RNA sequence: UUAAUUGCGAUAACGAACGAGACCUUAACCUACUAAAUAGUGGUGCUAGCAUUUGCUGGUUAUCCACUUCUUAGAGGGACUAUCGGUUUCAAGCCGAUGGAAGUUUGAGGCAAUAACAGGUCUGUGAUGCCCUUAGACGUUCUGGGCCGCACGCGCGCUACACUGACGGAGCCAGCGAGUCUAACCUUGGCCGAGAGGUCUUGGUAAUCUUGUGAAACUCCGUCGUGCUGGGGAUAGAGCAUUGUAAUUAUUGCUCUUCAACGAGGAAUUCCUAGUAAGCGCAAGUCAUCAGCUUGCGUUGAUUACGUCCCUGCCCUUUGUACACAC
């Protein structure tokens, strides 16, 4: 049910390089800075590469993530 | 303003420095008869707070749904009608004192019950079933 | 009245090849040194106290 | 209503126009018990002849239901109007009677020959034993005889 | 058995032998024991209700339920 | 004045809209229910196989003296 | 005990039921035991409720049903055989009319002579069928503590709805005439008979 | 003490007072009572057909005392139950309009309904006094 | 690992296209803005009723100001499995919880690939190859019959065997919709009629009017009393209405009367996991008249699983083949 496709998880760390300048362990914050930088089409969209960058930032503290 | 719902039942009340009278669409609470529901319409007020609701602002109407929807609905209105004039008024932690008593029991009186019906799909008088198969 | 108590330890699985019966261990309470695994019907988690018409002697699949 | 006991004036077997109607049982549905009588007719008649409905069939006597009787064979002439009449209009002399005992089938069979000798299509479908009412034939209506 | 519809009295003072030892009386109650048949068993219910030992509990229609002189 | 206006599409229903609260301060001075017609047939053109049916819809949205003949100038009507 | 009034009369008997002790409207919802100690967590007595018409979400998710009150629980078994579905109102006025039908034969508390005839309609072991087919074999397994207690009141509706049909007694006087048995010891009623003919082959297939 | 009709329960009062206006006598029945239904769509003549007018302008002028305008038709369609149209579904039939007109029409020969100036039928002048009457009736009696 | 060729990872493969998903639609909330006799509420002018410090219930068809909580739809907000734990095997994820309108892709749909079938449709096309016909026409029109025809077998259904009922009063609560000018659509209110229905007005091109669609199951009060009964309404008689040039082989509605099988359905077999199953009605398609059909909508609202590969069966490997028109 809850599987996150290539669509995030590309674009979800497509941001991680470019942006670990800020970037927050806090969902909405990177919720309202994704569509500063980003062109996510649907709300839904961007909630869930923020809900990952998010979570890949809630683990990048301890041991850096594959890519 | 106070809402109330359980499915097209919705159920209203208002506001500020009140009468006694409790006034259900317009024959007032005391009786509602469907007969056996009319605990359901007492229950609020009976964890906590039994009197001094002759300063209370309690008038309600209902529209839509039906003979259940409706007893859903006011209840709806009703406990959401104490915990309203306890917001910037008497005080507030006399919501969390209702909002306690109510909700931890809350049979759908502070909540909304949130079920909709399911559009129904062809083949079948169902939004699930399925007409019968013949091979 | 030959019965006797038992809890559910944890439960192994299910067998039956419908898949409608579970595996459990299972221990009396008191003194509790028991471990039997029976198999079991309706539906049973962790803790759920329940019957037992000889103490032992159970069975599996 | 409350307890009365009465004597001994009740009966089964009760034998008015032909038929044997139980008392036992309640009144105006006993009196369906004749052909021509339904519920509707029966209803109205043993009200408009002045009896207190609450009351079993053993009770009563023969004036207080030839009350009835000559309600019932002439009730033109008693305010129930002619759309309570199984036979109005009739065909034979037009005058609006209500066919019952026996009177029901033998005005049925002339309703039925009347039909049969002219060959009318009702007339001879019914002497086949097929459906006079225009129904479908071929799927329903088969174990019978 | 058959059953019966009118109010004689053979066991029908046995309608007046009606507590002891059995509480609960109503419609129910009446017909089976080695007794009448139903429908005068709903006046007379309304009947010991009007002034008899049975005293309502039941305040609806379907069923009534009336106890002993309790 | 008093308009009344009504399209399919929202947006240049919605581009008067607008262009009429900004007339309404032409000199610094002074939404319906949509309506959804639903046709519902069969998708298949004779009468063979699974029984399938398919809904379609229109939606139709409405809303509502020398500066007057000169605002009229989508479904316009005014009264 | 807080007797209070208002512009609209409150009758009576209502303010001095809840708020001098948070009642059910006539019957005493507290302290009432649960003589098997496999069914502690497996029923809702306290927290009470005045009405068993707390239309809840107790499907959705899996094991919730348990938490229902325990009474709401069977008012619903009651409305089916496919022409009473729906009618939530006419079954739960048969519940409150068979309590004290109950309460008419020795008093305290209808709720518990339910609960004490469910504790004895729980059917201990079962057996059912293995792999096999024809020639399958009946091993027995021991019964849920959660199935002891579904199973016994569709058991126990049932056996009301069969014998309320055609015969001159009331739906609320059958499983009233059918609960008390249950009890204890029964010997005599249609659920209790069926937990005991169940019992089969039952400590020997084990 | 201020007594309307929505503050008394409407099936005691609907009922127990529509015996007021058999104890008055101010009748005017249609006469063709003993022969009727209500409806088409039902199959027996009212069982008690010893009254059932009297509850049936309780009825009436209870719902028009209730709200603001009533009509002929609107009555056949509150009363009106399902024909059980044989082996057929049942449908919603309407009631006997001879019936409810007779009512609407026996009710301002006592000065209970109007006939409202924008058509219908309004709860009269005095109507809305002698309604509210029969409410202290009952109710001082039965708390 | 996921519902997923969905992802983690592993890799003689790398990097890419479609399908999945994203998407669009609708159902949930929103006290946030814009706002409103075609939506409401509170107040006030005027008036009925009740008991009287002025309280209940109405009426108030602008009787003036104010509000935007109910209602409508614009702009948007909001959930992302967030957070905490348990879990993993690093992971992808899964499980529990608290929070929340919302935590089974949130619920339900629309969309949907490559390769195929001699699947179905020439009876939807003024789409169409070839054949046949073209005046005694297979063209077309008109009159009248048939598609309904009844020893019988089967498929979808409607109604019921009743006392959780039938009936009679009584209470009285929805939502999705449709509706008239090169015209007679939806119909309130007044009378007449037991009914069906008849009639003189009437409003509405429709958030206004029909319409709160006063629906039905359901709810309160009574009657009936276990047996084919007041359960059941098939069959049939007689009469009155409506649609229509035309009702006969009853179009349909109404009235009275007639009152069959059916006493819970053998082997088999369909559908279904939440506001779902089932019960209940309503609008829309059809339509002059005719719903026992279908497309939807709400009202009442459960029992039972949150599992397996036993049967039926799909997918992915590996395997064997004498199959290739392919068990
Ligand atoms: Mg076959
Ligand atoms: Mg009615
Ligand atoms: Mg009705
Ligand atoms: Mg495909
Ligand atoms: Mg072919
Ligand atoms: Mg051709
Ligand atoms: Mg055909
Ligand atoms: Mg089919
Ligand atoms: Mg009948
Ligand atoms: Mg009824
Ligand atoms: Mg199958
Ligand atoms: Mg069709």
């Amino acid at each position: 049910g809850r599987v996150r496709t290539k669509t995030v998880k590309r674009a979800s760390k497509a941001l991680i390089e470019r942006y670990y300048p800020k970037l927050t362990l806090d969902f909405q914050t990177n919720k309202r800075l994704c569509d500063e930088i980003a062109t996510i089409q649907s709300k839904r969209l961007r909630n869930k590469i923020a809900g990952y960058t998010t979570h890949l930032m809630k683990r990048i503290q301890k041991g850096p993530v594959r890519g | 303003q106070t809402f109330g719902k359980k499915k097209s039942a919705t159920a209203v009340a208002h506001v500020k420095a009140g009468k006694g009278l409790i006034k259900v669409n317009g024959s007032p609470i005391t009786l509602v008869e469907p007969e056996i529901l009319r605990f359901k319409v007492y229950e609020p007020l009976l964890l906590v707070g039994l009197d001094k609701f002759s300063n209370i602002d309690i008038r309600v109407r209902v529209t839509g749904g039906g003979h259940v929807s409706q007893v859903y609905a006011i209840r709806q209105a009703i406990a959401k009608g104490l915990v309203a004039y306890h917001q910037k008024y008497v005080d507030e932690q006399s919501k969390n004192e209702l909002k306690k008593a109510f909700t931890s029991y809350d049979r759908t009186l502070l909540i909304a019950d949130s079920r909709r019906p399911e559009p129904k799909k062809f083949g079948g008088k169902g939004a699930r079933s399925r007409f019968q198969k013949s091979y | 009245t030959p019965v006797t108590l038992a809890k559910v330890i944890k439960v192994l699985g299910r067998t039956g090849s419908r898949g409608g019966v579970t595996q459990v261990r299972v221990e009396f309470l008191e003194d509790t040194s028991r471990t039997i695994v029976r198999n079991v019907k309706g539906p049973v988690r962790e803790n759920d106290i329940l019957v037992l018409m000889e103490s032992e002697r159970e069975a599996r699949r | 209503s409350l307890v009365v006991q009465e004597q001994g004036s009740f009966q089964h077997i009760l034998r008015l126009l032909n038929t044997n109607v139980d008392g036992n049982i309640k009144i105006v549905y006993a009196l369906t018990t004749i052909k021509g009588v339904g519920r509707r007719y029966s209803n109205l008649v043993c009200k408009k002849a002045d009896v207190d409905l609450h009351k079993r069939a053993g009770e009563l006597t023969q004036e207080e239901l030839e009350r009835i009787v000559q309600i019932m064979q002439n009730p033109t002439h008693y305010k129930i109007p002619a759309w309570f009449l199984n036979r109005q209009n009739d065909i034979t002399d037009g005058k609006d009677y209500h066919t019952l005992a026996n009177n029901v089938e033998s005005k049925l069979r002339d309703d039925l020959e009347r039909l049969k000798k002219i060959r009318a299509h009702r007339g001879i479908r019914h002497f086949w034993g097929l459906r006079v009412r225009g129904q479908h034939t071929k799927t329903t209506g088969r174990r019978r005889a | 058995a058959q059953h019966a519809v009118i109010l004689d009295q053979e066991k029908y003072d046995r309608i007046l032998k009606e507590v002891p030892t059995y509480r609960y009386v109503s419609v129910s109650v009446l017909v089976d024991r080695l007794k009448i048949g139903g429908s005068l068993a709903r006046i007379a219910l309304r009947h010991l209700e009007k002034e008899g030992i049975i005293k309502p509990i039941s305040k609806h229609s379907k069923q009534a339920i009336y106890t002993r002189a309790t | 004045i008093r308009i009344t206006l009504t399209s399919t599409k929202v947006k240049q229903l919605e581009n008067v809209s607008s262009n009429i609260v900004k007339n309404a301060e032409q000199h610094n001075l002074v939404r319906l229910p949509t309506k959804v017609l639903k046709i519902s047939t069969r998708k298949t053109p004779n009468g063979e196989g699974s029984k399938t049916w398919e809904t379609y819809e229109m939606r139709i949205h409405k809303r509502y003296v020398q500066i007057v003949k000169r605002i009229t100038q989508v479904d316009v009507e005014v009264v | 005990f807080t007797p209070v009034v208002l512009a609209t009369p409150i009758p009576e008997e209502v303010q001095q039921a809840q708020t001098e002790i948070k009642l059910f409207n006539k019957w005493s919802f507290e302290e009432v035991e649960v003589k098997d100690a496999s069914l502690v967590d497996y029923v809702q007595v306290r927290q009470p409720i005045f009405v068993a018409h707390t239309a809840g979400r107790y499907a959705n998710k899996r094991f919730r049903k348990a938490q229902c009150p325990i009474i709401e629980r069977l008012t619903n078994s009651l409305m089916m055989n496919g022409r009473n579905n729906g009618k939530k109102l006419k079954a739960v006025r048969i519940i409150k009319h068979t309590l004290d039908i109950i309460n008419v034969l020795t008093d305290q508390n209808p709720i518990q002579v339910v609960v004490d005839a469910i504790t004895n309609t729980g059917p201990r072991e079962d057996t059912t069928r293995v792999g096999g087919g024809g020639a399958a074999r009946r091993q027995a397994v021991d019964v849920s503590p959660l199935r002891r207690v579904n199973q016994a009141i569709a058991l126990l509706t049932i056996g009301a709805r069969e014998a309320a049909f055609r015969n001159i007694k009331t739906i609320a006087e059958t499983l009233a005439e059918e609960l008390i048995n249950a009890a204890k010891g029964s010997s005599t009623s249609y659920a209790i008979k069926k937990k005991d003919e169940l019992e089969r082959v039952a400590k020997s297939n084990r | 003490p201020g007594v309307s009709v929505r503050d008394v329960a409407a099936q005691d009062f609907i009922n127990a007072y529509a015996s007021f206006l058999q104890r008055q006598g101010k009748l005017e029945v249609p006469g063709y009572v003993d022969i009727v239904k209500t409806s088409s769509g039902n199959e027996m003549p009212p069982q008690d057909a010893e009254g059932w007018f009297y509850k049936r302008a309780a009825s009436v002028a209870r719902h028009i005392y209730m709200r603001k305008q009533v009509g002929v038709g609107k009555l056949n369609k509150l009363y009106g139950g399902a024909k059980s149209r044989g082996v057929r579904p049942y449908k919603h039939i309407d009631a006997s309009g001879s019936i409810n007109r007779k009512v609407l029409q026996a009710l301002e020969k006592i000065g209970i309904v109007e006939i409202s100036p924008k058509g219908g039928r309004r709860i009269s002048e005095n109507g809305q006094r002698d309604l509210d009457r029969i409410a202290a009736q009952t109710l001082e009696e039965d708390e």
